[PDB]
């Protein structure tokens, strides 16, 4: 009966497993113990360094001092104080190499990668004070690298001088902001407010202004990092029960100055056939030969520069300057990377409209941020992607069809909650300015009410055989790999598989939508919270399905 | 038995009293209070058909979750916790809990999307606090 015990409960220490992860730090393609990576970073110019005991000299590797710290800092510091000490010391390193334009900064990318293993190591263990300071020190490093702060849009001809140094460290540092604020998100819903400091939020407002660079070609690894940072802020918002305090800190100017460039994002195009192509900028998400790889969470796809991250440190010689990471020695077999990039930028557009629908939830009442300009742009998104899917993303047989479906249905949720309750911002300006989008967002789900489309088992299976072949091969990958009772079934599981897949590819077809969604576009018209259409216009759409 | 026809007539009456009454709430009460048994538990088929008919039901009834079930909240969470405890009756079955969580994502999530802060907060408090409760 009773639960049993153990003679020799051998628990590895939290900091024990910490040094595990830390010493064997590795980033995809950075083939190494990234601590060793660091061990391949000597800096001649700076022969004097010491913050919390950080001896460094001419042929004295950054990593030699990194291992120095890691080791004796284990017995000195605790879990979170170890974190903080790494953050601040290696941050002083971040700085004094960043403000040392004469040297090259191969340090900061993997230093920041170390910062990430730190950051990730636990949410609860990691402390918001340390996390606070890490972002502030990253902002100081960006100020020290004022020359190479952003990516100004032909001195750049396949030459990875600072492109594989400062710019690579920029992507790394941006992914660091992202994961920093993600572990802040994971910190419990009670103790954010100390993080909520307008120092933090102003510094971020600036870094966002530098990332979503509307006027200079914004590196898409960086774009992803910044939009994810915004998602993390909005999520910690939804979380801190005393959300009034955090919302007081976040200025309405902050809201606007961010969400407007989020509009300029959500309305830059997703075009696989040219994703990795630096052509029509301010629309096609380039991240092509110029610069593509992971960073610190991103599985950007191939991680082309990934193995080059290892190729950044000689891993065969002591290097004062980075080993060349070639910019277009890069990859390319078949655009499944472009397909997954479409899905990736589609999850980026999802994050955008997600925090949009999420602020529409919390700010349900009157809000200077629920202004209905939200209505305009978000409903534009809804109708626009609806059109793209039913017109071009049909037959295209991609996995990204599913994600565009997610986009449209979630912006439907957003504008619908806007419709149902939050007209107190709305006026006839926005009504007629975007009446077409809303009303047809409505009809698109209305006309689905036929239910005579499938009605059976011989047709939608073939429809998916036609277009949904991709996600069909993925449901087969599911039946084969990714779940458990796909063997000797109770005669309900496979049936559920086939109903779900059939309604799924229908949902790719903008037909046979979830009947909840059909109603949740019917009610905006028929429920008179706003009577969009007069009696001389409502029947004009009613005819298009019968009625 | 007596419930195979219950699910069949449930979907039949869902078709019948659809739209151009509302005793659908008594049926939702019955189909919340009519699954905590082991009498035919090994017949996952009938339970699946009845609970998935309930899935399509509340899919046709997000508004039922904005009726504010007397408890300091709406119908959404007094739905989903009874959901959860029927699941912990039937914990192991992988695809059962798979479609079962998907059904909650088509019911409780639909309620939050239909409403605003109120429904969202009601769901958040209970599940974040039950995460903390179990840990």
């Amino acid at each position: 009966n009773m639960v049993p015990l153990n003679p020799n409960r051998i628990i590895p220490d939290e900091t024990s497993l910490f040094l595990e992860s830390i010493l064997l730090h590795q980033i995809i393609g950075a083939d190494l113990s990234t601590i060793e990576i660091l061990n391949r970073l000597k800096l001649d110019y700076i022969t004097e360094f010491k913050f919390k005991n950080f001896v460094i000299a001419k042929g004295a590797p950054i990593g030699k001092s990194i291992v120095s710290l890691l080791l004796r800092c284990k017995k000195t510091l605790t879990l979170d104080r170890f974190i903080d000490t790494l953050l601040e010391d290696i941050a002083v390193l971040i700085k004094e190499i960043s403000v040392h334009p004469n040297e090259s900064k191969l340090a900061v990318p993997f230093l920041v990668a170390l910062m990430y293993q730190i950051v990730q190591f636990r949410p609860s263990a990691t402390h918001n004070l340390a996390l606070k300071d890490c972002f502030l020190f990253i902002c100081d490093l960006i100020r020290i690298y004022h020359h190479v702060l952003k990516v100004p849009i032909h001195v750049e001809p396949q030459i990875f001088q600072y492109e594989l140094i400062d710019y690579l460290i920029i992507s790394y540092s941006f992914d660091l902001l992202e994961g920093i604020l993600r572990v802040l998100q994971s910190h419990p819903k009670q103790t954010y407010m100390e993080f909520f400091d307008e120092n933090i939020l102003k510094s971020f407002e600036f870094v966002y202004k530098l990332a979503l660079t509307i006027s200079y070609k914004p590196m898409v690894n960086v774009i992803f990092s910044a939009v994810e940072v915004v998602n993390i802020i909005t999520s910690i918002i939804l979380n801190m029960d005393n959300s009034s305090d955090l919302k007081s800190l976040i200025s309405g100017s902050w809201w606007r100055d961010c969400i407007t460039r989020l509009y300029a994002l959500l309305e830059k195009e997703i075009k696989s056939g040219d994703v990795y192509n630096e052509n029509v900028d301010t629309t096609t998400l380039h991240m092509s030969k110029y610069h593509d790889f992971f960073g610190l969470i991103r599985n950007i796809g191939d991680n082309e520069l990934g193995g080059l991250i290892s190729k950044l440190i000689y891993t065969d010689r002591l290097q004062s300057v980075p080993r060349v990471i070639s910019k277009e020695d890069i990859g390319f077999t078949a655009p499944i990377i472009g397909y997954k990039m479409e899905k990736w930028l589609l999850k980026l557009k999802d994050e955008v409209l997600n925090i949009f629908e999420n602020l529409l939830m919390i700010y349900g009442d009157d809000a200077t941020i629920v202004n209905g300009e939200m209505l305009i742009h978000s409903s534009k998104f809804l109708s626009r992607e609806q059109a793209l899917m039913i017109e071009r993303y049909v037959g295209q047989d991609s996995p990204n069809l599913d994600l565009r479906c997610h986009l449209i249905e979630h912006t439907l949720t957003i504008i619908y909650r806007l419709w149902k309750d939050h007209f107190k911002q709305l006026r006839e300006e926005q009504i007629k300015q975007v009446e077409s989008q809303l009303i047809m967002s409505l009809w698109r789900f209305l006309v689905c009410q036929t239910e005579t489309v499938t009605a059976n088992e011989r047709e939608m299976r073939d429809h998916r055989h036609l277009v949904d072949s991709l996600h069909d091969l993925t449901i087969k990958d599911q039946a084969s790999y990714y779940e458990d009772a796909f063997e000797d079934l109770p005669e309900y599981i496979e049936e559920e598989l086939k109903m779900q897949l059939n309604k799924r590819t229908g949902r790719i077809m903008q037909v046979k939508y979830d009947e909840k969604f059909q109603e949740m576009a019917r009610t905006i018209l028929e429920s008179k919270s706003f009577d969009l259409t007069t009696l001389e216009e409502a029947d004009s759409l009613y005819i298009s399905m019968g009625l | 038995e007596s419930h195979v026809k219950y699910l069949d007539e449930l979907i039949l009456a869902i078709k019948d009293l659809n739209s151009g009454s509302l005793k659908i709430l008594n049926t939702l009460i019955r189909n919340l209070k009519d699954q905590r048994r082991n009498n035919i538990m090994k017949n996952d088929t009938i339970f699946s058909k009845t609970v998935s008919a309930l899935a399509l039901l509340l899919e046709y009834n997000p508004f039922l979750l904005v009726m504010k079930d007397s408890n300091g909240n709406f119908e959404i969470q007094r739905l989903i916790d009874d959901f959860l405890n029927i699941s912990v009756l039937n914990y192991d079955n992988y695809h059962r809990i798979w479609f079962m969580r998907r059904k909650l994502g088509s019911w409780c999530k639909a309620c939050v999307e239909f409403y605003g802060k109120p429904a969202k907060f009601q769901l958040t408090a209970h599940f974040e606090n039950t995460m903390n409760l179990y840990e």
